[PDB]
RNA sequence: UUGGAUAAGGUGCCUAAAUAUUCGCUCAUGAGAUCCCAUAAAAGGUGUUGGUUCAUAUGAACUAGCCCUGAAAAUGGAUGGCGCUAAAGCGGA
RNA sequence: UUGUUUUCACUUUCUCCCCGCACUAAUGUGGGGAAAACUGGCUUUAUUUCUUCAAUUAUUUUUUUUGCUGAGGA
């Protein structure tokens, strides 16, 4: 494990309702699931979406309960689809999403580097939603499609990053990319 | 319905031009990050860049995710199933007697007797020194007689 | 960094980080000799070099050109003046650590028998992918005036020839050492054998 | 994008193949042709044993999957163009000065004359590789020929392209020199 | 041959600067082999300045300044020296020992 | 511990639940919105 | 004054510090590189990346990121320079 | 007006068959079909040093190498 390698994106669950008040005696509570740094973000996006969808905001609501879900197995390999909806320079569109990697948590973070490379879509203007396990036949692009033929393989192209160890000003010959 | 000598010649010595795949088990030396400098085998793959790594119980490396722009193939290979976890591994690895191969090549007894030399001591260091003072006077002295 | 002097060959090399390495070395007190700069490449279509050099040479003080910033068109020079231009020469030792650097189109004489090293933060294989635009600087140097290119590689062949000579020489030198060492290695005691043995000596 | 991308091309009958690192040289009945791929990342198998060529290329965007074909296609015309000879058959046009053509300097360096009745002479010469004559079957008739597609295209054109008149409009003056058939002997 | 060193060779760099703010208080010093900050740690050590004079100053043609490293500086294995004076900046580039002792 | 690792599986299991109700629910609602 | 650790800001060199990692986009025959801050639009693009809506792996219509055109001023000229394309550019972690 | 229950469709192969029969990026392969079950998953017993006991938080505990300072004088 490398604290460089890995992200910092945890599942949180939060449960949360609006203090009992004499018109209305017992409020609907609710529950919702959302991806963020860690508990205290966690429960102010929660806050938002409250705000956002439900009348309600911190003053007249509540927490009942703030939990942490992590996965079942961490070394599997899914299909995940997500659903989004972000704002433009100049609109507001939502879109569907695949990705393939270990667990949620690498899935949302992929996801973010991949708006902000593809539609400098900034943090703050992303919102997640209905993100979603999927089958191998189910998948909808064909660029994860082919990742998941019978037996894949392929060559390893990638040039050689070697440490500061021996990352040297000088060598005695020229190397070559080819390697094996 | 076979191709005989003619199958077995021409693949030989067709000889492709990329060798070392990808493929699930394959003989895998990392070097860059903490765990650099240790032996792994690819278990599967997640995408073209990320890809998952296990070495067996033997090198000492759990199951973790690496980006494989830090890995370097090697010749040798397994032949394990996609579906293969750890213990199924160090079964088969100790079966193959694949790290038996591995420091026996060109690289692996460089990788070996480097790590003896630079773990050995002062008196193996002279020992070295005299030894080899010694085989310059024979080799000084045999050469002087070739002429 | 630490020896008298270092030689770089500048097969396949980019302008910008090889210039890097070598102001950052230039200023520490170290001395550094390139050779072989008509093989020097950037990274860009051979026309958007040639018009840049274009524009560099449009450019001059009206007043008098005598004192214009001298355009130059050897590509030694122009390694050099890019050197310059990106250390700080304006000062003492600034004039020091330029002053430390020289440099020779294709090969002299006292630098052909010295060991040649290469720099793998600007080989252009590593630092370039491949279906992108490249140049060779000597066939810019040639566009904007230097009519010198031909006789550097007639030179270059002229060395090769008696490289591979001294190189198959020395081969067989070498080989023949080899075989010297590992016959007049069982002459020797056994815990001499088998301390050379045990770390591969 | 995709991973891997492959295409095959059939090698016929009579040709004999070489390739080196994406250099190939192919010899034939009817010449021999080198052609470089150096510009381009690409991994070739040849099967002689088999015939055919496998070209393939590897963690590709369409932009660098395009030249796959251009590749297999230029590969084709060269084992076509070595097997049996390409061939451009040019028709001359004149109104009412009668175009002068002179074939000297052994099948390379025609020349024209007459052309508008300038009196100076339009001459053009040919790519290594190129013979061009004028057929046995019509007058106005130019046979070019050779091993290469682009030696024998860029002389035709180049014959083409050394006649054309100067502000006169060509809606109407229609008279020049242009391409009437392409052919392989 | 003879003249055994046992020390290590190091070059003085600038001191610890800042861009249009000097601060000559302290030494930046580089290593023959290192490369790594993990691996600069290695050195808490005394240096020992050597240099020249046209002149003798004591019976002798050579005099010298101590001092100490004291703690790594960047992540390339540079480090900072502290020493009983300022070494003047006549000195850069020119070569320092690291002593094997302490 | 077996007795409280039997009521956080339920407990997630029955959080998951509700969140592919949800989903399935949005889903048929879309499909009606569509025609 | 003596040490330690930071803010803003930077980490290719000038210039003290990462040719640091990792995730995508960008070929510019006048690329781009911080608010004040030292200009750029209406309209376009069968350049390329990702989407949505429809039609039986294809046809259309849209949609937004980068890029190209639009884009012309006088001493020679400036992302601060050098230069920078597996960035030392763009947007993140 | 929500909870409750049901159907099929889901993996490993260095297994085999039929068509192409050598067609592959491939020491194999595309498509159509057979196979159990070493691979993998689950429910039992005894162990954890053959091998992990992870990561984070609460409450404690040390440690390895060393830089700088030494005010005052009861």
């Amino acid at each position: 494990i490398d604290n460089s390698l890995n992200t910092n994106i945890h599942q949180y669950h939060i449960v949360g309702r609006a203090i009992p008040t004499a018109k209305d005696k017992n409020p609907n509570v609710y529950r919702m699931c959302i991806f963020a740094k860690n508990d205290t973000n966690a429960k102010s996006r929660f806050w938002y979406f409250m705000k956002k969808i439900n009348k309600l905001k911190k003053s007249n609501g509540e927490l009942l309960a703030c939990e942490q879900i992590k996965e079942r197995f961490p070394l599997r390999v899914k299909n995940y689809g997500v659903l989004l909806r972000y704002d433009s320079r100049t609109g507001t569109h939502n879109m569907y999403k695949e990705f393939r990697d270990t667990t949620k948590e690498g899935a949302i973070a992929q996801l973010y580097s991949e708006m902000a490379g593809r539609h400098r879509a900034r943090a703050s203007s992303i919102n997640i939603i209905r993100i979603s396990e999927i089958s191998s036949s189910l998948v909808r692009r064909p660029h994860i499609k082919q990742l998941l033929k019978r037996r894949l393989r392929f060559p390893a192209l990638h040039l050689p990053t070697l440490q500061k160890e021996y990352r040297k000003k000088f060598a005695s010959k020229r190397p070559s990319t080819y390697r094996m | 319905v076979e191709l005989t000598e003619e199958e077995k010649l021409y693949i030989s010595k067709k000889n492709l031009l990329f060798k070392r795949f990808v493929e699930p088990g394959r003989l895998c030396l990392i070097e860059y990050g903490p765990y650099a400098g240790k032996l792994c085998f690819i278990v599967d793959i997640v995408t073209i860049t990320r890809v998952i790594v296990d070495g067996a119980f033997i090198t000492g490396v759990p199951r973790m995710v690496i980006p494989l722009k830090r890995l370097k193939l090697l010749k040798e290979r397994i032949k394990i199933n996609k579906n293969c976890k750890s213990g199924f591994l160090r079964k088969t690895v100790n079966s193959t007697k694949v790290l038996e191969e591995f420091n026996n090549s060109k690289l692996g007894k460089k990788m070996i007797i480097k790590k003896k030399r630079d773990e050995a001591t002062d008196f193996e260091r002279f020992q070295v020194y005299f030894a080899k003072r010694e085989l310059k006077k024979k080799m000084t002295t045999i050469k002087n007689k070739k002429n | 960094m630490y020896k008298k002097e270092y030689v770089i060959d500048c097969k396949g090399h980019l302008l910008g980080r090889l210039a890097s390495l070598i102001a950052k070395e230039l200023l520490n007190g170290q001395r550094i000799v390139a050779v072989r700069c008509e093989d020097i490449n950037i990274s860009g279509s051979l026309y958007r070099n040639k018009l840049k050099y274009q524009e560099f040479l449009r450019l001059r003080t009206n007043t008098n050109p005598k004192k214009g910033p001298l355009h130059l068109r050897e590509p030694s020079k122009i390694l050099w003046r890019c050197v310059r231009g990106m250390l700080p020469h304006k000062t003492y030792k600034g004039q020091l650590a330029l002053k430390k650097l020289k440099v020779c189109v294709g090969m002299p004489y006292p630098y052909d028998k010295k060991k040649k090293y290469v720099l793998p933060s600007a080989l252009r294989a590593f630092r370039l992918k491949k279906h992108r635009r490249y140049c060779r600087l000597g066939t810019l140097s040639s566009r904007v005036g230097w009519n010198y290119d031909t006789l550097v590689k007639k030179n270059e062949v002229l060395r090769k020839q008696v490289s591979k000579a001294y190189y198959k020489k020395k081969v067989n030198n070498l080989n023949e050492k080899k075989e010297i060492k590992t016959e007049a290695l069982n002459l020797i005691n056994p815990e001499q054998r088998q301390v050379l043995e045990n770390f591969g000596y | 994008k995709t991973i891997v991308s492959t295409q095959k091309v059939l090698i016929p009958e009579g040709v004999k193949v070489a390739i080196n690192a994406r250099k190939v040289t192919v010899s034939g009945k009817y010449g021999t042709l080198r052609r470089s791929f150096r510009h381009l990342p690409i991994d070739i198998r040849l099967n002689k044993l088999k015939k055919y060529i496998k070209v393939v290329m590897w963690f590709g965007v369409p932009d660098s999957l395009a030249c796959i074909r251009t590749v297999c296609t230029h590969l084709k015309n060269m084992f076509t163009g070595v097997t049996k000879k390409f061939l451009y058959k040019m028709r001359l046009v004149h109104a009412h000065f009668p175009i002068n053509s002179n074939i000297v300097d052994n099948n390379t360096r025609i020349e024209i004359r007459n052309y508008l009745g300038e009196k100076s002479v339009r001459f053009v010469k040919a790519l290594p590789g190129v013979v061009i004559e004028k057929s046995p079957n019509v007058k106005d008739e130019i046979y070019v020929s050779g091993a290469d597609i682009e030696n024998v295209s860029l002389t035709a054109a180049l014959i083409h392209q050394s006649v054309l008149c100067r502000n006169k409009d060509i809606r109407k003056f229609l008279d020049g020199i242009y391409v009437s058939e392409v052919t392989t002997v | 041959l003879q003249a055994v060193r046992l020390y290590e060779k190091g070059v003085i760099l600038g001191y610890k600067r800042s861009q249009r703010n000097q601060d000559p208080n302290f030494t930046l010093i580089s290593i023959k082999n290192v490369n790594t900050k993990k691996h600069a740690q290695f050195y808490v050590k005394r240096v020992a300045y050597v240099y020249r004079t046209t002149k003798h100053h004591d019976g002798v043609k050579i005099k010298c300044i101590w001092g100490k490293v004291c703690r790594t500086h960047g992540n390339s294995g540079v480090i900072r020296a502290k020493f009983k004076t300022h070494i003047p900046p006549k000195a850069f580039g020119d070569r320092v020992r690291i002593l094997m002792y302490p | 511990k077996q007795i409280q690792k039997k009521e956080l599986q339920k407990i997630n299991h029955d959080y998951y639940k509700g969140v592919a109700k949800a989903v399935k629910k949005k889903k048929k609602r879309e499909e009606k919105k569509a025609k």
